[PDB]
């Protein structure tokens, strides 16, 4: 159905260069307690 | 097994009666609601006032066995 | 800085129940083996203090007689 | 600014991770065998009294012995390759 589509992805780092230095710490906190539970909640319901 | 057992009036001792008026004594069908409950009451108790502490207590934040690290 | 594996804590409470093996000086969990956790290995802590958080024995369970105490 | 904050997906290769290490390192490590025996149904796990001595980890799931992760391979990986990715179609996956 001539359906052409294109979507670019771009590295994720390019998008930490457009905050700031307390702004990226914090958010690096958020993911790495985030990461953390769902480290914890991935395991535990394949187990389950 | 439900025995009386005499003993000195220790702050653990004092926990041991709370949980065997509030907590034991209730039925097994509503043992794990209420445990589920009163999970933090429980803890800041254990940690408090009894010798047999909540483990997961990591410098003395109530934390979970799976919300604690290997370390 | 990575949370204990889902098999790890279900490994740690089983050796935590492991028979030959003194009884842990903690609760581990909060279950139906609660009163378990609680009231097993309860005396030994009355003449050893000194494995308790504080070496308090306000934490510790000693049997004593009422009259006797007199 | 869109940003893909979460991905994940069902193929031939299992998950997003087991479909990565195929297309990559074209094998599976440790983690991603024993994903794909777990999402193949291969081994279960099993928790408590087993044959009497409490056993916690993998077992097979039909046999329901224990499996060790390092047996994990060496007992699963030739039907997991058999029966992942691009393969003669099974009609007990479609309907006979």
């Amino acid at each position: 159905g001539q359906k052409g589509g294109q979507a670019i992805v771009v590295h994720p780092d390019y998008l930490y260069g457009a905050i700031t230095e307390d702004r990226y710490n914090e958010y690096v906190a958020k993911v790495s307690a985030r990461e953390k539970s769902a480290y914890k909640f991935f395991h535990n319901g394949m187990i389950y | 097994m439900g025995e009386p057992i005499h003993k000195i009036a220790t702050r653990g001792v004092m926990l041991w009666k709370e949980f065997d008026e509030t907590i034991f004594n209730l039925p097994k069908n509503k043992l794990v609601p209420t445990l589920e409950a009163k999970r933090d009451y429980i803890i800041s108790r254990l940690n408090a006032d009894f010798q047999k502490p909540w483990f997961a207590t990591v410098n003395g934040q109530a934390r979970d066995l799976a919300t604690m690290t290997y370390e | 800085e990575q949370f204990l594996n889902a098999q790890d804590i279900d490994h740690f409470l089983s050796m935590c129940q492991n028979p030959m093996q003194k009884p842990v000086p903690f609760v581990p969990v909060l279950d139906r083996r609660f009163e378990i956790f609680f009231k097993k290995d309860s005396l030994w802590q009355s003449e050893h203090l000194e494995a308790v958080v504080d070496q308090d024995v306000q934490r510790t369970c000693i049997l004593h007689g009422p009259v006797a105490a007199q | 600014v869109i940003v893909v904050t979460g991905f994940a997906e069902v193929g031939p290769w299992g998950s997003a991770r087991t479909r990565w290490e195929m297309e990559a390192f074209g094998e599976f490590s440790l983690e991603g065998c024993v994903e794909m025996a777990w999402i193949m149904g291969f081994i279960s796990y099993h928790n408590g009294n087993l044959k009497g001595r409490p056993y916690t980890g993998w077992v097979d799931s039909k046999t329901k012995e224990p499996v060790d992760d390092k047996d994990v391979k060496a007992k699963y990986e030739t039907s997991i390759l058999e029966h992942s990715g691009i393969r003669l179609i099974e009609p007990e996956l479609f309907n006979g």
